[PDB]
RNA sequence: AACAAAAAGGAUUAGAUACCCCAGUAGUCUUUGCAGACAAUUAUGAAUGCCAUAGGUUAGAUUUUUAAUUUAGUCUAUAAA
């Protein structure tokens, strides 16, 4: 099908894009109808509270709370895995990865790359890198766990900042040269996707629906994509309160 | 979870596979009587008869559901043909979504071709963008010639082949139900299914009004914002240059 | 040629070029049709090319020259020959009338063959032996025959407790008075008395046809 | 791998239809007629139903509708299908009640099935966990195997002189090979056993020499090497050194699953006089008077010979809807052609006395005003 | 034995005589009273009984035509699916 | 399918004050009722009746024979569930218009209150006992009380399966014997032949049942004991639920011609 | 033996060589040669590669031999052409 489509050379991107998005559609079989939203709820709502801080140290104590038992959350298990992997990975990589997804917010995308490159440089030189990997994938996981400069996030002091060091671009690496210089601040056509909070929250914002009248909104303005009656409805089962009963419905971060 | 006349009163949105499967959309007709041409929607043969693809049927009726809705949201005037004995409830229904016109019977051959003579008589009116009649229009509504489908929705290509060629022979698309034995070159956007069953009509005809109907209510929902869909037809455009023509006259005279 | 030129794949195409440009040369062309707009970006679909159609079974290796390579094969699946086995050990099975008529066509979600024979949504027929047969025989790696034996079995016991109910609960409903119509024997009898005597009639006006039609042979 | 769309046709109803089995069989040298057919002996294409509602309609989950003229109107709704869809673009249909009503009326007799006994009455029950069983292993003995009733083999005396050739040339002649195996199984469990008594107080199997000497010990003795033969081609044992010999096994299940009631051991209790003797009688009609050396009775829909004894011996043009009586079902069973063979035995008197009373149209009231 | 041919594309599938053609019934019974003149003699005594039954058939009425056994109609539906086809 | 529906007015969670503890309406209701449904499921699962209600498989399936084990199923969920639609969490006080027409057909309130409580210790047997207003083409609104066996449909479109009077004890020799003797086969003969004994009017309007109580063995054996020297026991269960009754809803039901 | 050009007779007809009829020789048949013309036709040379189906039918083969696949022929009715 999508061979057949042959669009005329004055269509703007978008509507080559809409064309497309639209013709995806009529392929669509229905999604599961057992399978319930995984990463939801109870769990989706842990993870907004576990991981805003600035520091690795802060959102391991804020799991272990989660993790005790008798958390309202009812997250515990949840809580308890996740505690597992994160006391199993470099502890470097930990502080240096929520490093970028604080400072990531704010770059454009031809930035990111030019300093994905130094950054990842500065990983060749670590020793957790050249470790793990050869105890993980070349070894198979012969000669067991994999041993980090740092034994544990417990032995990095508190007020010592490790990831700064990586985010300094060295002169002896030249500048990545990008192919062109096309960039951006956020993607420019990233909405073909399920309605996000960004969505559902923009539409409050500009209209008096209901907690069943909201959802039908969504429905008909991408007239029946697999998945947007249970998306919207999880996300009015987060970040929506009762405020004026069934007339109105607000957001409960006020 | 099924009632005989469930989609009339509410039919559905859109047709999931169990829908159509639920329906007897894949049925084809026996293997001997087959059409060598629509193979590429045959996916076995079972009790001695072709099962159509079920994913095919699917794909094919959101993809006429989105043109039905298209053509009505620029203000298309939209024909469901269905000439079967039990295909006049489904047919009728599915033109009040739709605010499109019906046919339960013999489609009289000459009716698009020789539209001058057949559609004669029958009275027409002129609309805006709210679809509210319009004064002033009378002394057009004589010499105007009547009027042919935008779109033709069949729901039994095989039966009525006269009026599929007068569309093709008349620069009209149309949609049709290609079943198993039925020439799939006759219509414009196919919907491989079974015809002969009186419950996927049914279901199918439902899909499609609904896409009407949601197409409509577009229209309309942009005509009260000042945002009309669809400019004046070349047909009635003259007679605009020649009220000017006319008007002209009085200016000066 | 018995059929004519369509040309319901070009509507487009055609039209689209009649609106370019106005049969008065020298004129802005005349809107297009209304439609015209509407199907612009959803081209039709490609007909008549005859592919490889779907595989159900192993296509034959020793065939040198192949024929009929564009003709839909035939669905078999492992049911198809434990259905004609048990359907053939119990041929009255098929007078127990059983509906195709699929209502929503969600019947085979709630359908777990590890529990046993009763299942939610589908009667208790030889199709639900099959399925628990194929079930044990696959996970349970037993044989066609030893699976067969075991579902069979619980089949059994099912439809006798199912026979007792009809005559306990007849009879117990009598005790404390309770009466019923006439019986599916009684009304069998009955119609064949109006077919028996039909049949005396025409036997007797044949009889007295070939009695006058022997008057004529002397 | 398989595709959504074709795992749902998978489990879907109208694929769950079964083949079309094989009619009754007959003797294969009779002048059975072509044009018109009668009712078969057990039924062949299933039978299907519908809700009030979409029968109203023709809906029967088919390819079309049916018509409404020959759907409608009955009580018990039955159809059968032989094809979906004919040479003339129409499901080829036909009314289901003539075997479908036929299982009902059987069903309302109350009779269970047993293995045929020889002529001491020993009504025994088919479905047992000693005599119904198909499954079994190559080291069981061949005394077990009478128990069974599914042979894979076919049954000689009944196979024609054609079909026996075509059998010879191409189940048992491409099979000596394996037979020669399945003898050095025997052949070295027997030197087993010998060692092992000894041993109180298996071998490898590959000795093709003793195999030959092997079957010429068994020349002498042709009874133990059919009893061997029997085993490597699961045929139906014939000779007394029995059970179902003299028409050879039952094509289907012995019950044919018609009733599933293990045994008639029960006494019905009367609301009012009490727990009767006998089982309700049931009345049936007469047809092929004596005056052909046997009469036939319509018992439920199926043709059982008369009780061994005015009615039988004549016909009677004035008795209106023909001669009707009484008569209660002692035994029923399957032979092996598949037809359900009923042991008619003559009904008392006082019993259709107390069956009709319910229904109204007894003369005299037992209760009351029979003053003795 | 082979099995009845599907038949070609005819014009038009039809009987000629869809009703059956009624025979003059005392044509019959002429035949016998010129039998019995044959073999006993034309003024003899037994042909009076025969001779009187002729009398009676032209004196009694003639019966009602039967009414027209649609079986044209139903054979010009199912021609084009019983047979290779129509043909003009 | 048919499945459970919640009861009226939580009686599931926390069940009667004083009439039936949580734990009792538990083993009454939900742990009954799921078991009836699951059996009469299974009976309707590939029949015409797979998507009938309670009340229309009773009607349907209830002059055939061969259907008889169905009818019991659903007709002893209905009546159950109508046994349990008529309670309430605090007594209610009776309708003055109900409270009339009472009188008027049955004398006093406590002359009826020891009937129906009275017939079902008489019964020695699981039944239900209902309250049945009558109704003819001429004759005023009339109530009456009708004890029905087992599962007994008090509808006039079940008949056949009535279930008034058991035959083991009412049918003898004496002269009420051979009188119910008469009465048991004439229905019979009728029904069996077809004859209408009793005209009823169209739709089945001539009798409503307005309340019922359910004497089962299951529903009182556990709160009230077996009733071994007359405390609690089966006689108690009648009493205290004689308290309970909605008299509020039973005059809707009722909807009595006004006449006051 | 029979059939039957020719020859001949009897009728029909305005005339009748004829068609029709009573009869009848070559010849048809057997053996050995000559002869080589036919609507010797499928009004269609032989052969190879290739193109979508349906219903029959002939001689086989395979198979869960009931009925379906399949090889080589033959004949109807069609699609693309
Ligand atoms: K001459
Ligand atoms: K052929
Ligand atoms: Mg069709
Ligand atoms: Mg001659
Ligand atoms: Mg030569
Ligand atoms: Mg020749
Ligand atoms: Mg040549
Ligand atoms: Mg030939
Ligand atoms: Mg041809």
């Amino acid at each position: 099908r999508l061979a057949e489509l042959t669009p005329r050379d004055y269509w703007t991107i978008e509507q080559r894009l809409s064309v497309i998005n639209d013709t995806i559609e009529e392929f669509s079989t229905g999604v599961p109808y057992d399978e319930n939203i995984e990463i939801g709820g109870k769990i989706r709502l842990a993870i907004d509270r576990c991981f805003k801080y600035d520091k690795i140290d802060e959102i391991i104590a804020a799991l272990k709370e989660e993790a005790a038992e008798g958390a309202k959350g009812g997250v515990q298990s949840w809580a308890k895995n996740t505690l597992e992997e994160l006391t199993q990975r470099s502890p470097t990589s930990l502080h240096v990865t929520l490093r970028q997804m604080r400072l990531g917010k704010s770059w454009g995308i031809a930035h990111t790359f030019k300093r994905e490159h130094q950054m990842a440089a500065k990983f060749m030189k670590s020793h957790d890198f050249n470790e793990g990997v050869t105890a993980l994938l070349i070894d198979k996981g012969a000669n067991g766990p994999a041993k980090w400069k740092p034994a544990s996030l417990d032995e990095i002091p508190p007020g010592a900042n490790i990831s700064e060091d990586y985010f300094r671009n060295d002169p002896e690496v030249p500048v990545l040269e990008l192919l062109n210089d096309r960039s951006y601040m956020q993607y420019p056509y990233n909405k073909f996707g399920l309605p996000n909070d960004y969505d559902v929250k923009e539409a409050i914002e500009k209209g008096n629906f209901t907690r069943e009248k909201l959802i039908d909104h969504f429905v008909e303005t991408r007239r029946g994509k697999q998945g947007v009656r249970e998306a919207v409805s999880d996300v009015l089962d987060r970040m929506a309160v009762r405020s004026k009963g069934t007339e109105h419905v607000q957001w409960k971060k006020e | 979870r099924y009632i005989p006349e469930q989609y009339l009163r509410n039919p559905p949105s859109d047709a999931s596979l169990e829908d159509l499967m639920a329906a007897q959309a894949h049925m084809g007709h026996n293997t001997s009587l087959w059409n060598p041409a629509n193979a590429r929607y045959i996916y076995g043969v079972r009790q001695g008869i072709h099962i159509i693809s079920l994913e095919t049927t699917a794909t094919h009726l959101r993809r006429a559901a989105r043109v039905v809705e298209e053509v009505a949201y620029r203000g298309g005037l939209i024909l469901f043909v269905g000439t079967r004995p039990g295909q006049r409830p489904i047919v009728v229904r599915a033109a009040e979504l739709a605010k499109a016109c019906h046919l339960f019977t013999k489609w009289r051959p000459g009716t698009i071709t020789n539209r001058e003579q057949l559609l004669g008589g029958v009275p027409l009116t002129v609309v805006d963008e709210l679809d509210r009649p319009l004064s002033g229009f009378e002394d057009h509504l004589h010499d105007r010639r009547p009027l042919a489908p935008d779109l033709v929705v069949c729901l039994n290509p095989k039966e009525n082949m006269t009026l599929l060629y007068e569309c093709s022979l008349a620069k009209i698309p149309t949609i049709g139900i290609i079943d198993t034995n039925t020439n799939p070159s006759w219509v414009t956007y196919q919907i491989p299914a079974n015809d002969d069953s009186l419950r996927a009509t049914a279901l199918i005809s439902g899909v499609l009004g609904r896409a009407g109907e949601r197409g409509q209510k577009r229209r309309l929902e942009a005509a009260q914002r000042g945002v009309v869909t669809w400019k004046t037809p070349a047909d009635v455009q003259g007679y605009f240059e020649l009220a000017s023509a006319r008007a002209a006259d009085a200016r000066r005279r | 040629g018995k059929g004519r030129i369509f040309q319901a794949a070009k509507v487009y195409q055609r039209a689209s070029e009649a609106a370019a440009t106005n049969i008065v040369s020298g004129l802005p062309p005349r809107n297009p049709p209304l439609w015209l707009k509407a199907i612009e970006s959803i081209p039709p679909a490609e007909i008549n090319t005859r592919p490889y159609p779907i595989q159900h079974s192993p296509p034959n290796p020793r065939a040198r020259k192949p024929r009929n390579l564009f003709r839909p094969t035939k669905i078999v699946y492992p049911e198809d020959e434990l259905r004609r086995d048990f359907y053939r050990d119990h041929p009255w099975e098929l007078a127990r009338p059983r509906m195709i008529i699929e209502l929503d066509g969600k019947d085979a979600r709630f359908l777990d063959w590890s529990k046993g024979l009763r299942q939610r949504g589908i009667p208790l027929s030889g199709e639900s032996v099959v399925q628990r047969q194929l079930w044990l025989m696959e996970n349970q790696g037993m044989t066609k025959q030893e699976a067969y034996d075991k579902a069979r079995h619980e089949f059994y016991k099912l439809r006798q407790l199912e026979q007792m109910e009809r005559r306990i609960a007849v009879e117990e409903a009598r005790m404390v008075g309770g009466y019923f119509g006439k019986d599916l024997l009684t009304v069998g009898m009955e119609l064949e008395n109006k077919t028996y005597e039909s049949w005396k009639k025409w036997a007797t006006t044949e009889i007295a046809r070939q009695e006058s039609a022997r008057a004529s042979m002397y | 791998g398989v595709s959504p769309g074709g795992a749902l046709l998978r489990t879907s109803r109208m694929f769950s239809l079964p083949p079309v089995i094989p009619p009754p069989p007959g003797n294969k040298l009779q002048m059975i007629s072509e044009r018109a057919s009668a009712t078969e002996a057990y039924p062949t294409h299933q039978v299907l139903t519908t809700f009030e509602s979409s029968r109203s309609r023709g809906d029967w989950g088919l390819k079309r509708p049916l018509p409404l003229k020959s759907t409608t109107g009955t009580t018990y709704p039955m159809v059968k299908v032989k094809e979906m869809d004919s040479l003339e673009q129409i499901t080829d249909f036909t009314s289901g009640t003539q075997h479908g009503l036929t299982l009902k009326k059987f069903q309302a007799l109350n009779i269970p099935i047993s293995t045929p006994s020889e002529i001491r009455p020993v009504q025994r029950s088919v479905f047992e966990a000693d005599t119904d069983v198909t499954a079994f292993s190559p080291d069981e003995q061949i005394q077990e195997a009478e128990k069974r009733w599914k042979f894979s083999g076919p049954w000689l005396a009944g196979m024609t002189p054609g079909e026996f050739k075509e059998y010879l040339a191409k189940t048992v002649r491409p099979k000596r090979a394996e037979f020669r195996k399945f003898i050095q199984k025997k052949i070295a469990a027997q030197k087993t056993e010998a060692a092992n008594r000894e041993l109180q107080e298996k071998p490898e199997s590959i000795t093709d020499d003793e195999v030959t000497e092997y079957l010429r010990r068994l020349r002498n003795d042709n009874q133990v090497l059919y009893d061997l033969v029997g085993q490597f081609l699961d045929l139906a044992p014939l000779k007394p050194p029995s059970p179902y010999g003299g028409r050879g096994p039952p094509i289907t299940h012995p019950s044919a699953g018609i009733s599933y009631l293990r045994t008639a051991a029960y006494l019905n209790n009367h609301p009012i006089y009490g727990p009767q003797k006998s089982h309700p009688p049931v009345q049936a009609r007469v047809l092929k008077p004596r005056r052909g050396n046997d009469a036939k009775i319509g018992v439920a829909g199926f043709v059982a010979d008369g009780p061994l004894g005015s009615v039988m011996d004549k016909f009677d043009p004035s008795i209106e809807g023909g001669a009707k009586l009484w008569v209660n079902v002692d035994k029923a069973t399957v032979d092996s052609t598949g037809r359900v063979q009923l042991t008619v035995s003559d009904a008392k008197a006082t019993d259709v006395l107390i069956a009709k009373e319910l229904i109204g149209d007894a003369r005299e009231p037992i209760f009351g005003s029979a003053p003795k | 034995p082979n099995k009845p041919i599907r038949l070609p594309p005819l014009k038009q599938l039809r009987v000629r005589q869809a009703n059956k053609a009624e025979e003059n019934p005392c044509i019959a019974v002429m035949s016998s009273v010129l039998a019995c003149w044959a073999s006993a003699g034309y003024n003899s005594a037994g042909c009076a009984t025969v001779e009187n039954a002729l009398r009676a058939c032209m004196d009694a009425p003639k019966p009602a035509p039967k009414p027209n056994n649609t079986i044209n109609y139903h054979l010009s539906r199912f021609q084009e699916r019983l047979t290779q086809g129509k043909s003009k | 399918q048919h499945y459970l529906m919640p009861l009226r007015d939580n009686f599931e969670q926390e069940g009667i004050r004083n009439f039936l503890s949580p734990g009792s309406v538990n083993m009454a209701y939900t742990e009954y009722q799921t078991f009836i449904l699951e059996k009469l499921n299974a009976l309707v699962v590939g029949t015409d009746f797979e998507q009938k209600d309670t009340k229309s498989i009773v009607l349907a399936t209830a002059r055939d024979p061969e259907l008889a084990h169905v009818f019991n199923h659903a007709s002893m969920a209905h009546n159950n569930h109508f046994f349990f639609d008529h309670l309430s969490p605090v007594p209610v006080k009776m309708g003055d218009k109900l409270f009339y027409h009472i009188n008027e057909n049955f004398g006093s309130v406590d002359t009826l209150r020891d009937e129906m409580i009275g017939t079902a210790v008489s019964m020695f047997g699981p039944g239900f006992v209902w309250l049945v207003r009558t109704q003819l083409p001429g004759q005023p609104v009339a109530l009456r009380v009708m004890a029905t066996y087992l599962a007994g449909s008090p509808y006039p479109g079940a008949h056949w399966r009535r279930q008034e009077m058991d035959a083991q004890t009412s049918i003898g020799s004496s002269p009420q014997g051979l009188s119910n003797g008469q009465r048991f086969f004439e229905r019979s003969a009728a029904g069996f032949k077809g004859n209408k004994l009793e005209p009823t009017a169209p739709g089945g309007t001539d009798l409503i049942p307005i309340l019922c109580l359910n004497t089962w063995e299951y529903a009182w054996l556990r709160e009230y004991g077996t009733g071994v020297g007359g405390m609690g026991g089966k006689l108690a269960y009648a009493q205290s639920w004689w308290n309970m009754i909605d008299w509020a809803k039973v005059e809707e039901e009722a909807r009595l011609e006004t006449r006051i």
